[PDB]
């Protein structure tokens, strides 16, 4: 699309030899190799473990449509590799009843951890702060609660199924089971930071593009040697809303809002079914729930008649009614 | 009435006109294909007296309602 | 104006408890009922002692009301005047063909009368004064909609037969030993509830305030009617439809050899009330299980 | 009070309306004509929210609930005690949000900046206007708006979702969620990269655009560049709100069934019907 | 209890024994809403707690032709309620399997 | 750019093009009318 | 045996105390440029007081 | 009265006018097509006395 | 940008084109009225 | 009429033309294959008086 | 660009190929009509 700076409209340029003293260097910033996409030992291992995880998921999905490759594509978003049955709790389940699930979950988790090691080592080698590995750690924290919350309630059956629509079925059913997740205050906070991340990157993206013709996009120079582009960015927000960040500190606001999305998220999941089993009733207790006029009223006879039963096991027989 | 072809470039007008007529033709065909009376692929062989006609009046019974009650 | 959406509010104004309908699609569905809806024979009842040789259910209505009922039954199940669907037409009292093979259709229809009386009589908390007649399920055809058979163990339609209990939500803040329901069990309830919503052509807010699905006070009164519908289907399926297994020909039976069973859609056919609330059963006292219908007393010979 | 470089920038000019009359500051804030109209709408709309709380059942902040009218009032103004007050507050909110964007355009003009910030904020205004004007208008009643209350609007979101049985299956909603999630990832990466070159381990020289370029290429396998990452953030953040507005406006006015059965077209493609 | 007394002379409402000029109405907040007191009061308006589950004492396996290949819990409502392709329907259950002895 | 002679000669083809199209469309309408009138 | 106090409420105020501490920290970082403010009746620091202006050590190449 | 075309470029106004008129025509056709009385694709062959009419004052 | 004589020439076509359209539209309304009057 | 090939570049025109006709052909075939009357892969061997026809008006 | 000579040469093929394709489509409609008329 068209753009409000000339910079790459036309007369883009080719470094025919490498940049770093299009093309790329083959050399080192200190001891860090600069040419290929970095892996190291942890990157290589992460790809092997993660490949087998994805391969187990795909093969179980494909087996579930009876190996039919037409149905494998046609039905793909409905397919899943599913957690164990509830009766097993934390015991090892049968291979076709969640044993492959826990195996793929294990290999995926190791693959994620090894990818964090990779990023951590690469940040050190490039002589950079560890901000990015700890940002990624906050995402891993939320992910890990999909293991620890099932552990704390005592059943692998509560884990998230691997599958496009099936994991969204789980997301809805989790909120249904625990009495409406909107009344989980850490879910509410996690949304506040999720929305705030879109607010900040909209504001910051627009701000830097609004001064890009004055070099505002060269943020490292503007941080170390403040130009008029940084000054105008500070003054716009000060005049708009009464206060402002700096060119450096807006990236701290950005960092924390993103990080706090998954951090508060993880706490809300860990609290669910361990401390609070019905968040709406917790909302009533602590005064979150707005009153509405009653839509129906039960007699005492209906209060006993309309009590249900908690859901049990499926029938394992096909009864004849011959009589 | 040629002076319009100096007022606007014929290439842009020619493309714009053909684009308009093609879009309009598709809209009218699909509006008809969606109708009951002119769903010609299924019913085009019906005689003019046999083709559907919209009601002079819909039917009712007082106890029946298409919508559930409320508010 | 036809791509327009009709909406019905069913809850408090700010709650978005609302039903949405495509206008065009709904008037199409409504017309497809309102035109085929069958005209009843006019009412009558003279005196006389019952001549019937093999009448086991309808032996409590006058001879004209009986004959009127048979005209209705043929119209509703088999097409009008098609007494041959159930009968050896030379010998209406017979329950077998000349070959001695049983008239299975007549044996079923006798049970369907008892079932219809049982529905109208014992499940008024569901069908109220609208009631049901043979037309509600059959709609002029031998096979109703929504027939179902044994398949998987976890098939949710068995909520309408031998299972009990769909609840998964805790009635308290803290976790307890009382409710150990799985998130998989919430997925099973969710699957079941989508089926009920589709069976009536409604959404969840017709029966719930979804801020708390467990709540009855915040839910519309329709949720209470829906619960009696579950209890009714269990009785219908366990006591009438499923035990008809030996009567049917094998072509009517499931892969497991089970008899066909009913579900919400069998009456409702995607509408919030069957036949959009058409009130036929008031015209056919043969099918009341009640001493009066909405104050109108039963003719009772 | 002023930043130690600020006074130099406080010139006249750049106003869209009102000339020099309102072209002045109040503390840190620039005023301008749309500053005046902002404070008018903010004050009126806030005080009517306080009145809505006063005539409601409680002062508890979480529980206050200013509901829209019943659907039976259609596009008319209801009695104020029956949702009409919600309508007046909605007109105040629209006036405030519009004034705020136009005031930002005056500020950007006065500093010689591009208009990017007003237009980005336009994406939020679009989503709001869709929720309370456009979708309720297409449905034919203002009562389809969401209530103004911190938790009572979450009850509205819940019930609107379940009006379509399984709102996760809404295709535009899946796109909007993907933008919101990818935006949060991109914000974490960009924030971390800038901070990690400007704040290296102790006793290490300050980093360079080359180091962040190299690290970013190791993360995504391509080099976005400094202008590109800000373009991407703006695209993701604003695109999220635009796709949000789409996903709600199609729900009801255009699609009325459950969202799962929308996917029937995919199952019926002729290659595999 | 539901309304104040009315003076028979003038049809005029008496509050605490003295007349009010005007037509008296009982004040209520918006739509008669009232703040929920506590969890116990909310629960006292609901049905009683659900009964304990009915759990099977032992598990009998179904025949293999009645076992689903797809373990996903909502699949019957989210897909099979609308998907009726013949080949895809057949794939939903495991095929018949028999020891070679018994053929 | 377009001259007045270019415009004049272009207009000839443009008018026969339009007229031929209207001739075909009107025959198409009268076939449709003979098959299934809309009034 | 506390009826009203529960673990989720305890956690939430733990977060609030952290969060307001974070906002204080972020506003100190926001003030490393352009502060102290200028006004009549002299310099102004706002609240919280800003952290000092920050010098950055360049890489050598000789 | 022709000096209006000094205030406004006729190359603009022609494109503006045709854009306006095309939109206005399409709006009116779709409004009529969505009505009951003038849904002329389905009911156009009804005589004027047979075409739908909206509800009157019922006195009931 | 139009001169006087250019504007005055264009105004002739613009008036007559407008009036010609309204005349055609008035016949369309006459036909529509005779088919199905709206008052 | 050949002067149109000075107005427009033949190489682009003819690529656009083939692309257009391919799309139109595929649209029409799949619209027919989706119908009942012309579901020719399933019902192509039926006689012309034996192939499906959409619903008529009633006799009224 | 292209000369008028080359334009006229191209036009000769273009018109021929168009009309040839329309002739084959005509036989295709002749065959389709013979098998299952749509009116
Ligand atoms: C939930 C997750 C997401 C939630 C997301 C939450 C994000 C929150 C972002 C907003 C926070 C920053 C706001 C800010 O710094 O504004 C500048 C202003 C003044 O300081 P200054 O700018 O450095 O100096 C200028 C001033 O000294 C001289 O200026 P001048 O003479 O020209 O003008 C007059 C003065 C008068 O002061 C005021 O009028 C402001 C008084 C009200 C400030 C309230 C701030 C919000 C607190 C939120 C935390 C909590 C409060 C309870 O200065 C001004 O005119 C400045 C006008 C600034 C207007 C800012 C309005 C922001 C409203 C934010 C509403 C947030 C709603 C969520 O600062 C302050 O007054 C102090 C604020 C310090 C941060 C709050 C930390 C609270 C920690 C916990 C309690 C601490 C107790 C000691
Ligand atoms: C009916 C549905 C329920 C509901 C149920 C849930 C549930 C259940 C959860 C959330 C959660 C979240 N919800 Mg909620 N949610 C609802 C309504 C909403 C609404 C709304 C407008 O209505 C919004 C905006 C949100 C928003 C949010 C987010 C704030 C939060 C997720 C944060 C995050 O970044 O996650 C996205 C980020 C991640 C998942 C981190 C992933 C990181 C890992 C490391 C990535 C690994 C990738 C790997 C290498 C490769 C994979 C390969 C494949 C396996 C093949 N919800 C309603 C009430 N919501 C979560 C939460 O935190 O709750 C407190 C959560 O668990
Ligand atoms: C702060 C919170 C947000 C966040 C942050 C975040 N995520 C991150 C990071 C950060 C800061 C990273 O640095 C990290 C990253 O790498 O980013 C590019 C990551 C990451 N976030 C990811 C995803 C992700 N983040 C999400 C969300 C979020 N991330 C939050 C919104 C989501 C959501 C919303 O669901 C997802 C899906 C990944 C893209 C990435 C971590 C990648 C990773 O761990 O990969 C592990 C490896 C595999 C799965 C294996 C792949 C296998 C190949 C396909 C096989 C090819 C063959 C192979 C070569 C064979 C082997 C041969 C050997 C000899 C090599
Ligand atoms: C592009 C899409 C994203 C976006 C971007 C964005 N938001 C922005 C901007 C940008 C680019 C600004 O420049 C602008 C700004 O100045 O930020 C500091 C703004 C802004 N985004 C804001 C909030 C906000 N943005 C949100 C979302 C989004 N913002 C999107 C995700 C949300 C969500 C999802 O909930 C919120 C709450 C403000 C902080 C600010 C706009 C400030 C403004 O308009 O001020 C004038 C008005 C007032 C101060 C008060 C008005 C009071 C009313 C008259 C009465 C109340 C009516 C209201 C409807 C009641 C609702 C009650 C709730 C409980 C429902
Ligand atoms: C087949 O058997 C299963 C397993 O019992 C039945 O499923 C039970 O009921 C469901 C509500 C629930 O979902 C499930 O967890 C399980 O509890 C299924 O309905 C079929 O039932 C018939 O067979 C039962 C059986 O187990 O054999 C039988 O049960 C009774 O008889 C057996 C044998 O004597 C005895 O072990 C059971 O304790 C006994 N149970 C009861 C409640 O009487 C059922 O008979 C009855 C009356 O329930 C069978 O049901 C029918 C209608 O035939
Ligand atoms: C079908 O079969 C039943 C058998 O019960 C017949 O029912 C009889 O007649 C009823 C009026 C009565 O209520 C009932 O108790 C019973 O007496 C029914 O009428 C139909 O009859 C035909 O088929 C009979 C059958 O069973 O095959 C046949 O019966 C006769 O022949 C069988 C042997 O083939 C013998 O077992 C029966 O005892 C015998 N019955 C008599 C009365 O002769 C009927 O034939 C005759 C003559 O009745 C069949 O009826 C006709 C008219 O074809
Ligand atoms: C109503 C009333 C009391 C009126 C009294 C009279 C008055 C005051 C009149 C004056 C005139 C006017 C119009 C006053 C406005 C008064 C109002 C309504 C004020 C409210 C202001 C307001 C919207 C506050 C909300 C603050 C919040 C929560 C914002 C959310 C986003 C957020 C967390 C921002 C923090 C991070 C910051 C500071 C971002 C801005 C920022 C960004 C985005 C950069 O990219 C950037 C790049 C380089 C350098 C600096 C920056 C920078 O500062
Ligand atoms: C970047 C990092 C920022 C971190 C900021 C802090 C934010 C969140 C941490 C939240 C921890 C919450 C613990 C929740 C469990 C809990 O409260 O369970 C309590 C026991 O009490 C307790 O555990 C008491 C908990 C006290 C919390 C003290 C401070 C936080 C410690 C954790 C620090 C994490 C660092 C990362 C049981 O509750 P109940 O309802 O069963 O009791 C009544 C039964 N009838
Ligand atoms: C129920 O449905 C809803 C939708 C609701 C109902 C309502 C519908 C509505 C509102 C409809 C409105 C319709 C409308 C309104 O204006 C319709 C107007 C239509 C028009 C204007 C049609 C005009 C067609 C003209 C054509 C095709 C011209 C072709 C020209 C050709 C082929 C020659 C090309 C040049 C050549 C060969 C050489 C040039 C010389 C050169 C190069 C040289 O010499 O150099
Ligand atoms: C029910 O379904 C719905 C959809 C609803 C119903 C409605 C449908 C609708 C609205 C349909 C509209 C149809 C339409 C509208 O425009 C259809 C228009 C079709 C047209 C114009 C087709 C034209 C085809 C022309 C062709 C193929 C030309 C081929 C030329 C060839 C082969 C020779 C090329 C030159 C050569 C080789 C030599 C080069 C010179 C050289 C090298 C040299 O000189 O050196
Ligand atoms: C031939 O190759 C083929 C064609 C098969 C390759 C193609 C493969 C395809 C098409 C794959 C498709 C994959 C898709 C679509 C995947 C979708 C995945 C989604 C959407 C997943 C969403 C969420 C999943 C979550 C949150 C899972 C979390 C699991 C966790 C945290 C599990 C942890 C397990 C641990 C830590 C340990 C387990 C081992 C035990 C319990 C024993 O402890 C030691
Ligand atoms: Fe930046």
């Amino acid at each position: 699309m068209l753009e409000y700076q000339n910079l790459f409209t036309r007369v883009q340029v080719r470094t025919v030899p490498e940049p770093g003293i299009f093309s790329y260097l083959a050399g080192k910033f200190g001891d860090a190799q600069i040419g290929p996409i970095y892996l190291g030992w942890a990157g290589v291992l992460s790809l092997i473990f993660g490949f087998i995880a994805i391969e187990i998921i795909g093969l179980n999905m494909w087996a579930s449509v009876g190996w039919d490759p037409v149905e494998f594509i046609r039905q793909l978003p409905w397919l899943a590799l599913e957690p164990p049955p509830p009766q097993y709790g934390l015991r090892v389940p049968p291979l076709n009843q969640g044993g492959w699930y826990l195996m793929a979950g294990f290999f995926l988790t190791v693959s994620i951890i090894l990818w964090w090691i990779r990023i951590y080592r690469r940040a050190r080698a490039l002589q950079m702060g560890s901000h990015l590995p700890w940002a990624f750690a906050s995402a891993i924290f939320l992910y890990s609660t999909f293991f620890f919350q099932p552990l704390l309630v005592g059943s692998w059956s509560e884990m998230v199924p691997f599958g496009i629509f099936p994991h969204l079925d789980w997301t809805s059913a989790f909120s249904i089971r625990y009495g409406n997740l909107y009344y989980n205050p850490f879910h509410a906070l996690s949304i506040a930071f999720l929305y705030g991340s879109a607010v900040l990157f909209a504001m910051h993206g627009a701000t830097i593009l609004a001064v890009a013709r004055m070099g505002g996009e060269r943020e490292i120079e503007q941080i170390t040697d403040r130009g008029t582009a940084a000054e105008r960015s500070m003054l716009f927000w000060r005049w708009c809303m009464g206060f402002n960040a700096t060119m450096e500190s807006i990236h701290r606001w950005a960092w924390w809002f993103a990080v706090l999305t998954t951090f508060t998220g993880g706490i809300g999941i860990l609290l669910t079914g361990t401390v609070v089993d019905n968040w709406y009733l917790w909302g009533v207790k602590h005064g979150l729930v707005a009153p509405y006029p009653a839509q129906n009223q039960l007699t005492p006879e209906q209060q006993d008649l309309l009590r249900g039963r908690y859901q049990g096991t499926a029938p394992d027989s096909f009864p004849s009614y011959v009589v | 009435m040629h002076r319009i072809w100096l007022m606007y470039d014929p290439r842009r007008v020619m493309v714009a006109l053909v684009g308009f007529l093609a879009v309009l033709a598709l809209v009218i065909h699909f509006v008809l294909l969606s109708s009951q009376r002119y769903s010609w692929i299924e019913n085009g062989t019906l005689g003019a007296d046999q083709a559907p006609v919209g009601a002079s009046a819909p039917a009712a019974a007082a106890e029946m309602s298409p919508l559930p009650p409320g508010r | 104006g036809d791509a327009a959406t009709d909406t019905v509010q069913v809850g408090y104004r700010g709650t978005a408890m609302e039903q949405n309908y495509d206008h065009g699609d709904l008037k199409t569905k409504f017309a497809q009922v309102k035109l085929p809806q069958s005209p009843p024979p006019a009412g009558e009842s003279p005196p006389g002692p019952l001549p019937w040789k093999n009448v086991q259910v309808l032996n409590d209505i006058s001879i004209a009301e009986f004959n009127r009922t048979m005209i209705a039954m043929s119209t509703w199940v088999a097409g009008t005047g098609n007494c041959a669907y159930c009968h050896n037409v030379a010998a209406f009292q017979d329950d077998t063909l000349p070959n001695g093979k049983p008239l299975y259709t007549k044996i079923v229809a006798r049970r369907m009368l008892q079932m219809t009386r049982n529905i109208n009589g014992n499940y008024s908390q569901h069908v109220k004064n609208t009631g049901v007649t043979c037309y509600t399920c059959h709609m002029g055809k031998p096979l109703p909609n929504g027939l179902w058979f044994y398949s998987s163990q976890t098939d949710y339609l068995r909520h309408y037969l031998d299972r009990d209990g769909a609840r998964v939500i805790t009635q308290g803040v803290a976790p307890s030993n009382a409710n150990r329901s799985s998130t998989k069990q919430a997925e099973w309830t969710y699957a079941l509830m989508i089926s009920q919503s589709r069976s009536l052509g409604v959404n969840c807010t017709y029966c719930h305030n979804t801020r708390q699905f467990a709540s009855w006070r915040e839910a519309p009164p329709a949720r209470v009617t829906a619960y009696h519908g579950i209890l009714m289907l269990r009785d219908v399926n366990q006591n009438y439809l499923a035990p008809l297994q030996p009567v049917y020909p094998a072509v009517r039976l499931g892969a497991m050899g089970d008899a066909p069973k009913a579900q919400c859609v069998t009456c409702h056919n995607g509408a919030y009330k069957p036949l959009y609330g058409a009130q036929m059963a008031k015209d056919f006292p043969a099918m009341w299980g009640r001493a009066d219908w909405n104050g109108v007393p039963f003719p009772g010979i | 009070a002023m930043l130690s470089f600020e006074k130099k920038y406080r010139v006249r000019g750049g106003t869209l309306i009102g000339g020099d009359l309102f072209d002045f500051w109040f503390g840190p804030f620039y005023v301008g004509f749309f500053g005046v109209t902002t404070i008018f709408f903010v004050t009126l709309g806030t005080l009517l929210c306080v009145w809505g709380a006063a005539m409601g059942p409680t002062w508890n902040l979480w529980q206050i609930n200013i509901a829209p009218p019943d659907l039976k009032y259609g596009l008319g103004l209801a009695p104020l005690r029956e949702g009409g007050l919600w309508q007046i507050i909605t007109l105040c909110a629209l006036g405030a949000f519009g004034s705020w964007a136009l005031r930002q355009a005056e500020i950007a003009r006065k500093l010689g900046m591009g208009m990017h910030i007003p237009w980005a904020y336009g994406g939020a205004i679009l989503a709001y206007t869709t929720l309370v004007v456009i979708r309720p208008f297409l449905l034919g009643a203002w009562g389809h708006g969401f209530p103004y209350g911190i938790f009572s609007h979450l009850d509205w979101v819940s019930n609107v979702g379940y009006q379509y049985l399984h709102f996760h299956y809404n295709p535009a909603h899946m796109i909007a969620v993907t933008f919101f999630f990818t935006n949060c990832l991109a914000l974490a990466m960009h924030g971390s990269l800038i901070l990690s070159v400007t704040n290296p381990p102790k006793g290490t020289p300050t980093g360079t655009s080359e180091q962040e370029n190299v690290f970013f290429r190791d993360l995504l396998g391509y080099s976005i560049g400094a202008i590109g990452i800000h373009r991407l953030g703006l695209f993701l953040a604003v695109g999220a709100a635009v796709w949000s507005a789409i996903c709600i406006v199609i729900s009801g006015p255009f699609w009325t069934q459950g969202w799962p059965e929308w996917w029937n077209w995919w199952l019926n493609l002729p290659i595999w019907k | 209890p539901t309304a104040w007394p009315v003076d028979p002379t003038t049809g005029q409402t008496l509050i605490n024994g003295r007349p009010v000029v005007g037509r008296v109405f009982i004040m209520r907040k918006t739509d008669g809403t009232v703040k929920y007191p506590n969890v116990a009061d909310v629960v006292a308006h609901e049905a009683l707690a659900p009964l304990p589950p009915v759990v099977g004492s032992s598990y009998q396996q179904a025949p293999i032709t009645n076992q689903r290949r797809m373990r996903g819990i909502m699949i019957q409502s989210t897909l099979w309620d609308m998907d009726r392709k013949r080949s895809a329907t057949r794939q939903r259950y495991y095929p018949a399997s028999t020891p070679a002895n018994q053929l | 750019g377009m001259t007045e002679e270019e415009a004049r000669r272009f207009h000839g083809y443009m008018v026969t093009g339009t007229l031929g199209y209207v001739v075909v469309a009107s025959v198409a309408h009268f076939l449709a009318w003979s098959w299934r009138p809309w009034f | 045996m506390m009826e009203y106090i529960d673990g989720a409420q305890i956690a939430l105020y733990a977060f609030w105390l952290f969060f307001f501490g974070l906002i204080i920290y972020l506003r100190r970082e926001d003030k490393r440029e352009g502060y102290p403010l200028e006004s009549p009746q002299g310099p102004r620091d706002g609240w919280p007081k800003g952290a000092p202006k920050k010098t950055y050590v360049h890489r050598d190449h000789g």
